[PDB]
This record gives C-alpha cells, sequence and structure tokens, in this order.
C-alpha cells in the first residue's frame, strides 16, 4: 500500500461532474484526465454541425448517450434563410449508426432530416431509442415517421414541433396506439397533420401511464375529450383548435381536463370559451396564449387569476393594461415573452400597444424575471434604468420596437442601455433591435463595455458610423455568437471589429455597406473561419455567416451560396 | 454486534444495523465468515474508524435538516484522507457514502481553470502544445 | 428598407386567423 493518489479515484469521481462547463476543464488537466472525460461524456450538443467532422465527434466522445446538433442559424426561423442551405442530418446518422453505439437520444434542430436518413436511424438504434426531437426540421414525410416507431418500440420521447414535412396517412399515429407504452412525451406543436385519427391520440393516453405531456395539431377540442378523460396523469396540454359555431353557446362547457393539468394553452380560444380555465387557474403555471384569439381586457381577467404563473407567453394585444395585472397579481413569474401580433388593421386593439408604461409597472412588480422579450411600440430611457435596477437575475433580455410609431418619445437610448447592462449582471443572452437614430456610438461602447458575461448578442439599427463598432469590439469579453441586421456599419468595419473581439466564433449578418470588390471582408481570414455569403428564402440582402470549424469548407453548399477564399 | 478486523490487526465492536450498510458485509453474512469477524485488510484502522463514525450517524435518521449540517462538517478533512475515504466506501459498498465523498473531490474541481487545479492537486501537465491546442480548440469552437 | 421579419411560426398563425 503506498499513498493514494488522486489518480487512484479520478475514474469514479468524473461521474458526479455534471456542468459541461468543469468537464471542458477538467479535459485539460492532463493526458488522463482527458481520456477519462472522453469515455464518460453522456450529453454533447454541437451549435453549428459544420463545426466538426462527425468523425472527430465520434473519436472524441465514443460513449454518448444523448446528443443535439443545430444546422441552419437562428435566422432561419423568420424566413429569412434559403431552404437549401444546408444542415443535412445524414452523414451524423451514418455516424451514430456506426461509431456512437450508446446514444438513446437525439435531438436535431433546423435540419434537414430525409426518410432515408431516419429509416436508417430507427433500424441502427432500435428500441434502443427513447428520445428523438425533431425540432423545426424539414425533408421528411410519414413514412419516416411510420418507420421510427415501428422499429423503435420503446420510445419515451417524440418531437416533430414546428417541422415541415409531407403527410401521405396517419399509420404513424395508429402504430403508436397498436404497440407503444412507454410514450412520456408527445410533441407536433406547430403542425399541420390533417390525416391522424384523435381516436387514436384517445388510445395512446389510454395505454401509455407515463403519459405526462401533448401539445398537438388543430384538432378540435371536441374529439379530445375521449382523450382528457384517459390521460390522467397528463400535466402539460398546448394546442387543439377551439372552433364556436353559433348553433351552440355552451359547446365547451362540459370540458374535464386532466387533474393535474398544469402547463397549458389552447389554440384559437376566444373570451366565450376562456371560462373553462377558471375552475383551476390557481394552479396553472405556464400559459401559452400565443395563438388565442382573446382581447386586451380578456387577458386582464384571466391573468388575473392565475397567482402561481410562472410562465406566460402571448402576442402585444396583452397591453400596457394587461402587463399592469401582470405586475401584482403574479409575483412569481420567472419568463415572459411577447412575440408581435397583426400590425396591419391598426393594432388588435386601442389598448393593444405596449410602452414604457407597461414596462416600468412590470419591472416592480415581478421581479423574479430571469427571461424577458418583448416587441414594444414605444420606450423611454426611464423605463430601462428600472428593468436593471429591480430584476437582478434577469439572463435572457430581448428587447425590440417596432417600426409602427412614427415619433419615439427620447430616442436615443444610450443611457437607458448603460444602467439596465450595469445593475443585470446576470446576463448572458440579449437582444436589442431598433430604429435608426435608436443607439448612439457612445451608446453601443456602452454595450462592449458593460456586458462581461454576455455570450449571444442581436442588435437591431444601433450605432450610426464605423467608430461606435470598433468601439464595441474592444470591449465583450465573453460574446461567442453575434447576429446583427439593419446596419450601417462597412464590410471592413465589420472585420476589423471580428478579429478584435476575444471569443466570438459564430457570426451572421444581414445589410451592411459592401463593395464591388468583396475584398474588404478578406482582412478577418483566419486559418479555421469559415465566411459565407447569402440571398434569402423561406428584395432580401446579402447575408454574412461566419463561424469556426475544425472541419473546413462545406461541400453541401447550394448555388445560391458563395464562399470565400482569398483572392477569388 | 458485529467484528470487523482492520487492516493492521485491530478488533471493531459495531451494532448490527450499522455493519448492513455496506452491502459488501451484507453479503458476507450469507456466506457467513462472520465467525471469526469480517476480515477487511484493505482498510486502514484510521479510516475504517471514520467510516463507522459516517454510518453510526446516518443509522440514526430512525429519529433532513441537521444532516446535511453534519455531513458538510464531517468532510472538513484533508485531500489525501477524502480520497482513502472513497476507496473504502467503494471497497465496501456503502452508496450514500460514496455520493458524498466523490461529490466532494467533484466540488473541489467544479469552478476552477484547468491551471488552478493541477496546482491543487499538483498534476503535471503532459500536454504537448498541439494536443492542448486540438482539444481546447475541440471545447470551444465544436462540442458544447 | 427592412421589414421586421415575422417570425414563422406566428406569421402561420396570423393568417389561419383571417
Ligand atoms: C436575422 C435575425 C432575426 C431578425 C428578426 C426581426 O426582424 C426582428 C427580430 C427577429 C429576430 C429575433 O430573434 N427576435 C426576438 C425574438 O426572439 O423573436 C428576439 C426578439 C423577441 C422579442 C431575429
Amino acid at each position: 500500500s503506498c499513498v493514494a493518489t488522486v489518480d487512484d479515484v479520478i475514474e469514479q469521481v468524473m461521474t458526479y461532474i455534471t456542468d459541461p462547463k468543469d468537464r471542458d476543464s477538467a479535459s485539460l488537466v492532463c493526458r488522463r484526465w482527458f481520456k477519462i472525460d472522453s469515455e464518460t461524456r453522456e450529453h454533447v450538443t454541437m451549435a453549428l454541425c459544420y463545426t466538426a467532422t462527425p468523425d472527430r465527434l465520434s473519436r472524441r466522445f465514443p460513449n454518448l448517450r444523448s446528443l443535439k446538433l443545430k444546422g441552419k442559424p437562428r435566422a432561419a426561423m423568420f424566413n429569412l434563410i434559403p431552404e437549401n442551405w444546408g444542415g443535412y442530418v445524414t452523414p451524423w446518422v451514418t455516424e451514430i449508426s456506426n461509431n456512437l453505439r450508446q446514444l438513446k437520444s437525439v435531438h436535431f434542430r433546423r435540419m434537414i432530416v430525409s426518410d432515408l436518413d431516419l429509416d436508417r436511424l430507427a433500424k441502427a438504434r432500435a428500441d434502443d431509442l427513447e428520445t428523438l426531437k425533431l425540432d423545426k426540421c424539414s425533408g421528411f414525410t410519414t413514412d419516416g415517421l411510420l418507420s421510427i416507431v415501428t422499429h423503435c418500440r420503446k420510445i419515451k420521447t417524440l418531437l416533430m414541433e414546428e417541422s415541415s414535412f409531407s403527410e401521405k396517412d396517419g399509420k404513424w399515429l395508429h402504430e403508436l396506439a397498436q404497440h407503444n407504452t412507454s410514450l412520456e412525451v408527445l410533441n407536433f406543436y406547430m403542425t399541420e397533420f390533417a390525416k391522424i385519427s384523435p381516436k387514436d391520440l384517445e388510445t395512446i393516453a389510454r395505454n401509455c401511464r407515463s403519459l405526462v405531456s401533448v401539445k398537438v395539431g388543430d384538432f378540435e377540442i371536441l374529439e379530445l375529450v375521449g382523450f382528457f378523460k384517459a390521460a390522467a396523469n397528463l400535466e402539460e396540454f398546448c394546442g387543439g383548435s377551439l372552433n364556436e359555431d353559433i348553433g351552440m353557446p355552451e359547446k365547451y362547457m362540459n370540458l374535464v381536463f386532466p387533474r393535474k393539468l398544469c402547463r397549458l394553452g389552447l389554440s384559437y380560444m376566444g373570451p366565450n370559451e376562456m371560462p373553462i380555465l377558471f375552475p383551476f387557474a390557481a394552479q396553472i403555471r405556464k400559459l401559452d396564449l400565443l395563438y388565442a384569439l382573446l382581447e386586451t381586457e380578456d387577458h386582464c381577467t384571466l391573468i388575473q387569476k392565475c397567482p402561481n404563473l410562472e410562465v406566460l407567453e402571448t402576442r402585444n394585444v396583452i397591453g400596457d393594461r394587461g402587463l399592469e395585472v401582470l405586475a401584482q397579481y403574479c409575483k412569481q413569474l420567472k419568463r415572459l415573452r411577447i412575440e408581435r401580433g397583426a400590425d396591419e388593421q391598426g393594432m388588435e386593439d386601442e389598448e393593444g400597444l405596449v410602452s414604457q408604461r407597461g414596462l416600468i409597472a412590470l419591472a416592480q412588480g415581478c421581479q423574479e424575471l430571469e427571461y424577458m422579450a418583448v416587441y414594444v411600440s414605444d420606450i423611454t430611457n426611464e423605463s430601462l434604468e428600472s428593468i436593471g435596477t429591480y430584476l437582478k437575475n434577469l439572463c435572457d433580455f430581448r428587447l425590440v420596437l417596432l417600426d409602427r410609431e412614427e415619433r419615439i418619445t427620447d430616442l436615443p437610448l444610450d443611457n437607458g442601455v448603460r444602467s439596465l447592462l450595469i445593475g443585470c449582471k446576470k446576463l448572458r443572452r440579449f437582444a436589442f433591435y431598433l430604429r435608426q437614430g435608436g443607439l448612439t456610438d457612445l451608446g453601443l461602447s456602452y454595450i462592449g463595455q458593460y456586458s462581461p458575461n454576455v455570450r449571444w448578442m442581436l442588435l437591431g439599427y444601433v450605432g450610426e458610423s464605423d467608430e461606435g463598432l470598433m468601439e464595441f469590439s474592444r470591449g465583450c469579453p465573453n460574446l461567442q455568437k453575434l447576429e446583427m441586421r439593419g446596419c450601417c456599419f462597412s464590410e471592413r468595419a465589420i472585420a476589423a471589429a471580428v478579429t478584435k473581439l476575444p471569443s466570438l466564433r459564430y457570426l451572421w449578418v444581414q445589410g451592411y455597406r459592401a463593395s464591388m470588390t468583396g475584398q474588404d471582408l478578406m482582412q478577418m481570414a483566419r486559418p479555421y473561419w469559415n465566411i459565407e455569403l447569402i440571398p434569402s428564402r423561406r428584395e432580401h440582402p446579402a447575408h454574412i455567416l461566419a463561424y469556426y470549424s475544425l472541419a473546413g469548407q462545406r461541400t453541401d453548399c447550394p448555388t445560391t451560396v458563395r464562399v470565400l477564399k482569398e483572392p477569388i | 454486534k458485529i467484528v470487523l478486523k482492520s487492516s493492521d490487526g485491530e478488533s471493531f465492536e459495531v451494532e448490527e444495523a450499522v455493519a448492513l450498510e455496506s452491502q459488501t458485509i451484507a453479503h458476507m453474512v450469507e456466506d457467513d465468515c462472520v465467525d471469526n469477524g469480517v476480515p477487511l485488510p484493505n482498510v486502514t484502522s484510521k479510516i475504517l474508524a471514520k467510516v463507522i463514525e459516517y454510518c453510526k450517524r446516518h443509522v440514526e435518521a430512525a429519529a433532513d435538516d441537521d444532516l446535511k449540517a453534519w455531513d458538510a462538517d464531517f468532510m472538513k478533512i484533508d485531500q489525501a484522507t477524502l480520497f482513502e475515504l472513497i476507496l473504502a466506501a467503494n471497497y465496501l459498498n456503502i452508496k450514500n457514502l460514496l455520493d458524498l465523498t466523490c461529490q466532494t473531490v467533484a466540488d473541489m474541481i467544479k469552478g476552477k481553470t484547468p491551471e488552478e487545479i493541477r496546482t491543487t492537486f499538483n498534476i503535471k501537465n503532459d500536454f504537448t502544445p498541439e494536443e492542448e491546442e486540438e482539444v481546447r480548440r475541440e471545447n470551444q469552437w465544436a462540442f458544447e | 428598407e427592412l421589414p421586421i421579419a415575422r417570425r414563422a411560426s406566428l406569421h402561420r398563425f396570423l393568417e389561419k386567423r383571417k
């Protein structure tokens, strides 16, 4: 017996380190520690799939149990990125098929998944695949689905939210009904399915005792009563469809909602059907009024009933008035999102605008907020000051102001932004999209200067000249990903700022002072740094996308995409 | 009451349900060698001592707030000891003790940089700079 | 002229509205 070293005990200890950023470190302390991390890492996420070879991954982490790949850039979620752009998943499944023999969970996000490659997935992994997440993907069909539900008989979680595919039939759902037991979560939330029987969804609920969440297409809620009755342990339900004909004023007044149901959002819900929630609103903790059909008043009467609500997502109809209701009724709120509604026929009402008024009201009410994302119609430096004044543990903050309004109160926001970034020092993600005169080179340099923890930034029409970009660039200690559109910055301005940024690994840009040369961008050509240029699909300015990759340049570029490689 | 004979010949009087916390001694009352007392020549006597003190205290859960207290305090020891404990919790089969001794070492890492680590553990970095670069590159550009 | 791009999920809903 010699003295006991750390070496004699590290194999055991490693598996108690969960934090991805601590494994990141542990792997770098020496050769043995690196191997031990390598063989024990369970989950890995690639923010961009083109960032490394699928070979490189399987070599470094032979024993992955869970994997998550992202393809197309965030902009794709706004119909700004060509469909053919990339993110094909096939190289990765043929890698999983051969070298990740341990994988039980797969999550593809904004990628291209084909019928072939998921039949390949299905057959290669079979019963071992507990979870499959097709998050906002395209390129497959119900055949693909039918293939994974017949070969993976033990699927616990299955997800297709916002995916676009070709619907040929419904035998995929029916096959779940007839044979699946293990299902825990089932999600096809933003999806046009027109050939699936609700009877099948009902028989699934009857068979999967562990069924906890389910989100759904445009099913008629009435056809789901059989479901709801059988879905005992159900905690979350988003989706469905509330269709009111006048011939039944009391159509939806006999709804038996599962007892445990505490996270939800019915689609198309009007004021007439809204009442069906009251009998248990004290219990609701998450609300998705995103696709609800109710007006600024109706919002207030409902929010008012949910004191324990800690997450709300809704359109800007919520109104300043609504936000005020939310300010002293739901103190427990942690996440709030306000996507922009119909900005065509006026607003959705005459209170359906949000402004400094509601903002500052909210800042005082819910000081527990950790994520706040708002499409606002008018602001004030003062409002921002109160943000960074009350809700300290804001982690994700996103603000976008609509061009709808003509004159906005006080416009240059330099000093508001400043106290915000200074109070919310827990901030890690930050989005700030304005109108032209919105922020000055001085205010911009504030951002670089007072955002030490921010790793992602989306920036609107900020700055006035290349001065503000360069000033900004000497800051941002931890900035990794940077997206900016609608900017007055020049090609050589960008290029020079990228070199000054210490942490930057991903950059997307739409709108910038170009040049026929194109050679201005070149002055940022590091090694391992790929740059690409784009048009747009679903008058579109050229996009710039650049990212680090230990792979080299992708083979799969569309024709519509150009890769820069020094003097052409 | 059972007798555990330490690594350096040292009998130990311990209760029934105290020595059963180790599924290594539990699975050894079947093929009962408990005749000559359970021999375990791979536990220093100083350590085996600290082990029984842990089990003793947890067994008295028949009668949760003040446990995380005693536990946090029980761990205030030096490294070389902390390690010999993990090795011991794993030489026996005390699942609650490994979840503690290992989680303690794991906390010593959680937060430090690669340098701060091999510092506070005395480990010589043996990466050729190319290796170190590839790993840092994989870590910050590709995976996580 | 860079128009505020609408998140696809909503854009789909706003038309299923009318
Ligand atoms: C190319 C960038 C896109 C640009 C798009 C654009 O035109 C405005 C914002 C939208 C963008 C955005 O993500 N907006 C938010 C949101 O999560 O939707 C963050 C803001 C929520 C309040 C991204």
